[PDB]
């Protein structure tokens, strides 16, 4: 109840922190993945248009 | 009231048709080609 600790010297410390910000941007083509260069398959894809 | 997309035979836009005349000063009607369809404008 009558004791206290007080510092007598200091130090300067440089730390690092790594933060993600953005990721890769992607695009997908409906044709050339579902029906690749097929006229019979692309004639049926319009019903899922 | 629909924006439906077809896939059939059509005349392509900005295509080059042939011109056949019938002037007097001639009379030509050659055997033309009928493929999947013919556009005829006289
Ligand atoms: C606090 O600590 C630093 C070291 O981190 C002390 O600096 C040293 O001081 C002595 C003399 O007291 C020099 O001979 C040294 O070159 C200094 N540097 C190092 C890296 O040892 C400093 O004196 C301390 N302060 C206090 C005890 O009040
Ligand atoms: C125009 O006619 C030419 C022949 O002169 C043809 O090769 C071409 O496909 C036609 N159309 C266009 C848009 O150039």
């Amino acid at each position: 109840n009558n004791s206290i600790a007080i510092p007598t010297n200091f130090s300067i410390s440089v730390t690092t922190e790594v933060m993600p910000v953005s990721m890769a941007k992607t695009s997908v083509d409906c044709t050339m993945y579902i029906c690749g260069d097929s006229l019979e398959c692309s004639n049926l894809l319009l019903q899922y248009g | 009231d629909v924006l439906h997309l077809t896939q059939d035979y059509f005349l392509p836009f900005h295509s080059n048709l042939t011109q056949y005349f019938s002037l007097n000063i001639y009379f030509d009607n050659p055997i033309l080609k009928f493929g999947d369809g013919v556009y005829f404008a006289a």
